[PDB]
């Protein structure tokens, strides 16, 4: 029985021919005050998973601690911890989805929406969502909060169905993700211009880009808008 | 001397021995024989079942713990039920919570710990049953030998029970051979049967006597009793 205080907005992601990409801005809002500008909401787990989290930040920080523990505890009496018995995206997801649902069933949820993006050991892309209610779903594109409304329509024009995944390159995917992030800075009042993006590819592995900024914005047309109807000057 | 230091598992003798545990190890030595051996693709368990009269059934020795793991028992059967039940649960927890098949190495570690707790506290009693665990996980085929003292060892092949030393030598010799029976299930089993038949004395292994279990690459833990072992005598 709680209410979120410091919050993170959208986490968007989509899967492409050889991997998945996920991004989330670096803001931690306190209501309408864009309070903290250096919050990383993308959490890499090992070298094959990135968990993006929106929602309550104190709870995200808790989920972070939990993930670091899973890694420590999986290395225990595990000679193959950095190989065959390393944490897979599907393991990290199922674990989180379990916690989320248990917490909702005790009426004390972790006020978050999470997307686990990654690549399985056999090459399969993994992209799955889980939120404060334990609800889970998978799709070629996944976005939380505001991004579900504005990013999905855009990312879906690139990958509308399963067959479209093998026809999409990292270049195309990253371009779409980057554009969605710009649209969100335009229309989401709780967004930040600074963001992070992560690509998990079956060949090149994990590439994590920090300190990205929305660029190439169109604001010039504003010079010609005056009044709200009849004003001429 | 003895009745002084052998009343509780909580008592160390003057030479550092735990007699109750040693007496537990003895119940295994009077149990019927069972063999475990593995190649790089399959693991098999062969066990000689023992009756009470010629009017009774032959008590089962093999228990399936999951679709990829199982074990053969020797000694106090109820205890095997208690332990295999724990294994079933732990295996289940891994699948439900992490969507991960439990590693045999992990299963072994858990069995050791459960047995140890019963050797350091007063009032309890060590388990009086030995187990041979075979399984096929992410790192291939495995065979583990569990002893009530808590010592679990991973092997290529082995055997426990009365006259176990017989089959334990055949395997110790046949190693270079069976460790290479890849892609051929029936052969491995035959090797196992040959191994078990080196510890016989009373009678010859019959259709009511033999029990074999096999797990591997594209073979879920399956138990062959009576009718279907005819082709291995």
């Amino acid at each position: 029985t709680q209410q979120p205080i410091v919050t993170g907005t959208s986490v968007i992601s989509m899967k492409y021919d050889n991997g998945v990409i996920i991004a989330a801005d670096n803001l931690g809002s306190y209501g309408s005050l864009l309070r903290f500008n250096g919050v990383e909401r993308l959490i890499p787990v090992g070298d094959n998973t990135v968990v993006g989290i929106s929602g309550d930040i104190s709870d995200m920080q808790h989920i972070e601690r939990l993930l670091k523990d899973l890694v420590t505890e999986n290395a225990y009496d595990n000679p193959l911890a950095d190989a065959e018995e390393a944490l897979e995206p599907s393991y990290i997801f199922e674990y989180l989805a379990t916690v989320m649902y248990q917490r909702r069933s005790k009426m004390n949820p972790l006020w978050n929406a999470i997307i686990v993006a990654g690549v399985q050991s056999n090459g399969d892309q993994f992209l799955r969502y889980v939120n404060l209610l334990g609800v889970t779903y998978s799709s070629p594109t996944l976005a939380t909060g505001f991004g579900a409304h504005m990013a999905n329509p855009l990312l879906r024009k690139v990958v509308d169905r399963e067959s479209d995944i093998p026809k999409t390159t990292v270049q195309v995917a990253e371009e779409a993700i980057v554009n969605a992030m710009r649209v969100l800075y335009y229309r989401d009042a709780r967004s930040s211009r600074n963001f992070s993006l992560a690509i998990i590819d079956k060949n090149t592995g994990l590439t994590f880009k920090k300190n990205l900024q929305v660029e190439n914005m169109k604001w010039d047309f504003a010079k010609d808008i005056k009044g709200y109807g009849t004003q001429k000057i | 001397f003895r009745n002084n230091y052998d009343g509780d598992t909580v008592t160390f003798s003057p030479t550092g021995r735990l007699f109750q545990v040693e007496y537990a190890l003895e119940a295994i030595k009077q149990g019927s024989v069972t063999v475990g051996l593995r190649s790089n693709t399959h693991a098999v368990l062969v066990a000689l079942k023992r009756n009470a009269d010629e009017l009774s059934s032959y008590q089962k020795k093999i228990i399936k713990c999951d679709e990829h793991m199982g074990l053969s028992l020797a000694g106090l059967a109820p205890d095997a039920r208690v332990l295999s039940n724990y294994l079933r649960q732990q295996c289940n927890y891994s699948s439900l919570v992490f969507n991960r098949k439990l590693a045999v190495e992990r299963a072994g570690h858990l069995l050791c710990d459960k047995a140890q707790k019963n050797t350091q506290s007063y009032g309890g009693r060590p388990y009086g049953v030995g187990l041979l665990i075979i399984g096929y996980d992410k790192s291939g085929a495995h065979l583990l030998e569990f002893q009530p003292s808590g010592n679990v060892t991973e092997l290529y092949g082995t055997a426990i029970g009365a006259r176990s030393q017989g089959a334990k030598t055949y395997l110790e010799r046949t190693l270079d051979t069976f460790i290479k029976i890849d892609g051929n299930p029936d052969e491995l089993i035959k090797a196992g049967v040959e191994a078990i038949s080196q510890s016989l004395r009373d009678e010859s292994l019959t259709v009511d006597n033999l029990s074999i279990a096999i797990v591997g690459k594209d073979t879920p833990f399956t138990i062959y009793d009576g009718e279907a072992v005819a082709k291995y005598i």
